C-alpha cells in the first residue's frame, strides 16, 4: 500500500484554491494540484505557476519554488548580461569598468533563495 | 457593460454579484492592468473588481498585463485575456495567456498560450445552514482555453452532503468530463465546498473544486483539471438552480 501525500508545504509559494482543497488531505497517489510561486521565486517549468503532483515518493516536485535572479544593470560595468535570468544555483561573472571592482575583492555572483550572493556593483 | 465596471464606482442598485476580490488573479506585489472600451485600471492584491456592471451567467471579455517591481521598476510578466463570469451569488476569474516573458531575458516577450483560473468568490453557503434534505439541480456553464460553449450539469443530495455532476459540448472532447460523486465538506470559515474526482472513459484524469454559494445554497461555483493527450487543462465551473 502507497502512502498518502498531506497538504504541500510549498516554501516561497502556496496552493490555488486553498479553503477548497485543504479538508480534503491526505491525497491518493496520483492527485496532482495547481499551485503558484512567490515574487522573485519561479517553477521548475519557469512560470509563477505549474502543477504539484503527489508520487509515490511523495510530492513532485520537490522544490516547487526555485530562485530566479534578474542581473542588474552595473552604473561602472559592462553590461553583456544586463537584464539575463538566472535559475537559483547559477553563477555569473561582474566584469567592472577599469578602476572599479566587486566590494572586498570579488568577481563571481551567485543566485541563492536570499537573492544575488553577494550584491553585483561595481565600486 | 465593460467599461463601467473599471470606472464607475460600487453601487448597491447594480445587479449580483456586485464585487469580487482579486486574491489568486493577483499576486501580493505584482500588478495587473485591465483595458476594455477604451476603459483602464490597476489592481492590486486585494483589490476588489465591479462585476456588478458585467451581465450575468456571460464570460466578460478584458485586455490584461500582468507586471512586476524589478529594481523600481515595472517590467511586463505577461499578457492576453481576463475573463470573468458572473452568476448572482457567485463570480469567477480565468486568464488566457497570449504573450510571456523570455525563460532567459526579462523584457522580451515571447508568444506562450496558457489558460488558468483565477479567483472563484462570492456569497458562501454556511455548512451549517445548508438544507438538512431534498435534491437540489444546478445548470450552468463550463469553461476553458478558446471555448466558452460547454454545459454544466451538476446535482447535490443534501440529505447525504454528496454531490455529482457532468460537463458537455466543449470543442475538446477530452473535456466532457464526469464529476464524481463527492461529499460536501466545511471549510476553515465553515462554508459548504465540494472536491471529488474528474473521469473521462471511467479513468481519473484529475479533480475539481465547488464551493456552495446564496443564502439558500442558489448556485455553485469553481474549477475542474483535466489531464488530456496534449497536457493538463482547466475548466471553469459556474451553475445556478431555477430562478
Amino acid at each position: 500500500t502507497l502512502k498518502p501525500c498531506d497538504y504541500p508545504d510549498i516554501k516561497h509559494g502556496g496552493l490555488y484554491h486553498e479553503n477548497m482543497r485543504r479538508p480534503y488531505f491526505p491525497v491518493a497517489v496520483g492527485k496532482y494540484y495547481s499551485y503558484y510561486c512567490d515574487e522573485h521565486f519561479e517553477t521548475p517549468s519557469g512560470s509563477y505557476w505549474d502543477h504539484i503532483h503527489c508520487t509515490q515518493d511523495g510530492w513532485s516536485p520537490a522544490v516547487p519554488c526555485l530562485r530566479k535572479c534578474y542581473f542588474p544593470y552595473l552604473e561602472n560595468g559592462y553590461n553583456q548580461n544586463h537584464g539575463r535570468k538566472f535559475v537559483q544555483g547559477k553563477s555569473i561573472d561582474v566584469a567592472c569598468h577599469p578602476g572599479y571592482a566587486l566590494p572586498k575583492a570579488q568577481t563571481t555572483v551567485t543566485c541563492m533563495e536570499n537573492g544575488w550572493s553577494p550584491t553585483p556593483r561595481c565600486i | 457593460g465593460l467599461a463601467d465596471a473599471l470606472t464607475a464606482p460600487l453601487d448597491h442598485k447594480d445587479k449580483g454579484l456586485q464585487s469580487l476580490t482579486l486574491d489568486q488573479s493577483v499576486r501580493k506585489n505584482e500588478k495587473l492592468k485591465l483595458a476594455a472600451q477604451g476603459a483602464e485600471k490597476t489592481y492590486g492584491n486585494g483589490d476588489s473588481l465591479n462585476t456588478g456592471k458585467l451581465k450575468n451567467d456571460k464570460v466578460s471579455r478584458f485586455d490584461f498585463i500582468r507586471q512586476i517591481e524589478v529594481d523600481g521598476q515595472l517590467i511586463t510578466l505577461e499578457s492576453g485575456e481576463f475573463q470573468v463570469y458572473k452568476q448572482s451569488h457567485s463570480a469567477l476569474t480565468a486568464f488566457q495567456t497570449e504573450q510571456i516573458q523570455d525563460s532567459e531575458h526579462s523584457g522580451k516577450m515571447v508568444a506562450k498560450r496558457q489558460f488558468r483560473i483565477g479567483d472563484i468568490a462570492g456569497e458562501h453557503t454556511s455548512f451549517d445552514k445548508l438544507p438538512e434534505g431534498g435534491r437540489a439541480t444546478y445548470r450552468g456553464t463550463a469553461f476553458g482555453s478558446d471555448d466558452a460553449g460547454g454545459k454544466l450539469t451538476y446535482t447535490i443530495d443534501f440529505a447525504a452532503k454528496q454531490g455529482n455532476g457532468k460537463i458537455e459540448h466543449l470543442k475538446s472532447p477530452e473535456l466532457n468530463v464526469d464529476l464524481a460523486a463527492a461529499d460536501i465538506k466545511p471549510d476553515g470559515k465553515r462554508h459548504a465546498v465540494i472536491s471529488g474526482s474528474v473521469l473521462y472513459n471511467q479513468a481519473a484524469k484529475g479533480s475539481y473544486s465547488l464551493g456552495i454559494f446564496g443564502g439558500k445554497a442558489q448556485e455553485v461555483a469553481g474549477s475542474a483539471a483535466v489531464k488530456t493527450v496534449n497536457g493538463i487543462r482547466h475548466i471553469g465551473l459556474a451553475a445556478k438552480q431555477e430562478l
